[PDB]
DNA sequence: ACGCACGAAGACCAAG
DNA sequence: GCGTCTCGAATCTGATGCGTAACTTGGATGCTTCGTGCGT
């Protein structure tokens, strides 16, 4: 079954790029030697292939939202929000080990490499939740094949179709943001400031003094680092409708009442990086389910999602936390 | 060789998952409860053979119309 | 649990965007090299997507207060009107590195490596304040998600959603103060002012003879004096704008330290012009998931009776042992 | 009888190149021993000769899908879209070495070798699914001779061809992915999030402490834990494939089980990264024979139409015993 | 009675 | 059911710091026979 979802970001999403990056004040990246670098932790970006309007295809870079993160969005919504509240419900304790399993596929970093047994296989793969990421100590295939989060922009064109157009952007969706950290003890100006300080303006001064020489070292030689930080990050800006897709592996009812369910809940729960800036808020605008639209504005609804909603009630009600406890066992 | 002998991987294996679901619905008959990956049906295998970029020359004595005419169906 | 606060600033907002633009004397910003380049100073805006009214996403420039200027904003209230006055009543004294932690997350620019146990974590994430804001050699993460704070605009209706509509302005919020240093020696012309100088009119002459070499040696060149003339680029004051702040999962505590420092915020400023008193505003509401909380005293009523019975017993109960711990690194 | 399949990736193709990579966080392939390194699984690639910038052609890795993986790809849409179901229709039941010998081609129904007369051979070698697939104990040579999935590239030009020059990508269609494992226990932050552990903050704490203790060993110096950094290199996603399968002397039946294969591919994945949803893609042209065989429904038209009715007449007289018989059980 | 199933076991050098 | 002269000029035309930190740095599997029970 393929599920497509349209998001709307309300904040602006933030998914750290690894590597180092630099930005000069005016915001060039990677600037000439001459002029100053700031740090700078990039969007993620994708290479994508786009026939621009020149109707030539050239390669280029879109920010995009990594599809394991999504996948671990989607699995960290459906268990803190529908399948814990169950087993806590019916008071069905889980191992650290079921637990680790559940939340990161695996309870270590050692797969054993034994073959699970058919049975096992079938039992699993037919639960509600583990059928859908699988994994284990026993390396177990999914059903759940989730995607990126790719914009609706022209860049996109190629890849997610032509079918919402109305919602794309043509220019460029990132933005900069420049950040900045002080040194607490360089705004206090009264002796009532420094009174809550142990020791007070003598250990003001010891800091400032410090913190000058630490300086004037740093200066003549171009090892505790300050609390002095200026630089920058990059982000998509906020507005941009986004499509994500998620495609299941010919699952039961049930899972896919979980989906809906995790969809249902998902709104709550932030995209990417950024908590303290508050980035990932979204709003989800219509969910289509095998290309039939099933969003209402309460959420995901209608009569052609009782049947899995209803299964998914029941496969909750009678889940326990012996399968779990089952499928993260070690052979050995 | 126009280029360096490249070693070609390849692999052959039955899918566990699909295998147990048609064991579970009657499709396979097959009573035994795991697959063993070392041996037997469901064993994986890994073979590897070098791949090359050549240009074939052979010298023969014979028609060259028949040998030309044979050829141009490979 | 979301918290949203209507704020309306009385005086201009200048949040100062980083790099050097520059504007003419008649308003154009990054003029022709031809005219004159006055350098700017630039409020901060950041590009969101919005709607101008033909039904077409466009991407254009809002100003904005970075979240980062408001979430330091509301922990400096915190830290100065609850924390600290709570701490000064049972004479508990912070460390420097305690307090250096407290207010900016941090004691030193290199964390440690290592994960904090579980027992500090349930320790310090149910604290009223470290709760909040996390940090420290391990990196704690807090319950706070402060966002920027969007004017409500035609430009940010995508943003800020369709709930406020009737506070939302059409046109540019944004003007250019032109502001000019003199040099005090040259508005000096009379012998009693130069009277209070050491040298009386010899050092006068000496400056200005020396400031009018510094000049023709410069122009026909083609240190730095006291003359100058710039300009800062300010929001307007009177334009509405929405602060959203979410906590996942709160305490009482936490929830009743939050309205605590919303009861304060009015009593600080947002960001910078301080010499010109800017950043001023006023409070028109706040909304506590979806319920107006916000009386013509401050945050009232008994729908936040406990959240205040809750910080006020936490206080009473607050140690520096807390601050302490977070702030001493495990290495 | 040959059939040309253009293929677009909608979502990168990840096809991991055996062997242990390293890469850094600024991209470079296996780095020097001054830099922290992180594995990386590679695309796989075939070392094709290409004009580079004219001069003098030169070797240079070409990314690909390999052909066993497509020639499997195939076999499995057949098996498990008009084969298998059709199986089931008759409440067919298959042993292990007929389900062997359809599945992989497997010889361990019977491996001892066994002997195939003309007639058999005849009869075997025209069967829909098997005679395209050989195998087994028999080890008939199967009539189908798939390619590997090369990208419409500017290095791929002399195995491509020039009949897709409108089609092709100048830059290199490779990139890397980052991936990170998390501990679940490091991400715990109340007592409420503990509740649903049997040991409550006891084991949470006894698995931080562990890990702890694991930590400072290996930095002064078993087990592993659950954080983990790592790369793997996939193809980007649109990039554009032509897709060569050739039969020698095929039956109508086999051309249309190849047809309905087709019709059916789209729903499967190409190479790796069930996961991340790698590999989907959908069919721009089929070209059966020099004449375009594909319209915006799937494969249809008047020029097709005696190859789905063989195919579909064949289906329905097929039976479970024809399988038992090519497997020589 | 006969075929299938399941575990113990035995070759073992060993790098860049 | 009135207009000319006037209808500017000269500066200023930034300055300083900050200009990263810590971890992660892979894992597992690709054999077949022999003996002893256990399902058709």
């Amino acid at each position: 079954m393929q599920i497509e979802v349209l998001i709307r970001n309300i904040t602006p999403i933030f998914s750290a790029a690894p590597g180092s990056y630099y930005v000069s004040l005016d915001g060039t990246i990677n600037p000439p030697q001459g002029a100053s670098r700031f740090p700078l932790t990039r969007a993620r970006t994708m290479t994508v292939v786009a026939e621009t309007g020149d109707g030539v295809a050239k390669a280029v870079p879109l920010p995009i939202v990594p599809g394991n993160t999504m996948r671990n969005l989607l699995r960290r919504t459906m268990l803190k929000d529908v399948i814990e509240p169950a087993l806590r419900d019916k008071s069905a304790q889980l191992s650290i080990g079921a637990y680790a399993t559940a939340y990161a596929g695996n309870s270590s970093g050692n797969p054993d490499g034994v073959p699970s047994s058919f049975d096992e296989i079938v039992t699993m793969r037919a639960h509600p939740f583990l059928g859908l990421f699988g994994g284990g100590p026993r390396m177990l295939q999914g059903r759940l094949m989730v995607d990126s989060l790719y914009p609706i922009h022209q860049f996109s064109q190629r890849i997610i179709g032509s079918d919402y157009i109305n919602d794309s952007i043509k220019g460029g969706i990132t933005e900069i943001v420049w950040t900045r950290r002080n040194d607490p003890i360089l705004q206090l100006g009264s002796p009532d400031d420094a009174a809550v300080i142990e020791g007070g303006a003598q250990a003001a001064n010891d800091w400032i003094t410090s913190l000058l020489a630490t300086t004037k070292a740093k200066k003549g030689k171009a090892n505790g680092r300050g609390l002095k930080a200026f630089n920058a990050h990059e982000v998509v800006i906020a507005g941009v409708k986004w499509l994500w897709r998620i495609n299941v592996d010919r699952p039961s009812e049930s899972q896919i009442g979980l989906i809906l369910l995790a969809l249902n809940k998902l709104a709550n729960q932030r995209i990417a990086g950024g908590h303290a800036k508050d980035y990932g808020r979204f709003v989800i605008e219509d969910v289509i389910l095998d290309g039939e639209s099933v969003w209402t504005p309460s959420g995901v609804s209608g009569q052609a999602t009782e049947q899995f909603f209803d299964a998914i009630a029941e496969a909750l009600d009678g889940m326990t936390s012996s399968e779990f406890e089952q499928f993260a066992a070690s052979a050995k | 060789k126009g280029a360096a002998s490249q070693n070609w991987m390849q692999t052959s294996r039955i899918n566990t998952a699909e295998a147990a679901r048609h064991r579970s619905e009657g499709f396979l008959l097959l009573r035994a409860a795991k697959p063993n990956p070392a041996g037997g049906p469901f064993k994986n295998s890994l073979y590897h053979y070098p791949l090359v970029w050549a240009t074939l020359t052979a010298y023969c004595v014979g028609d060259q119309a028949r040998i030309a005419d044979l050829l141009s169906q490979c």
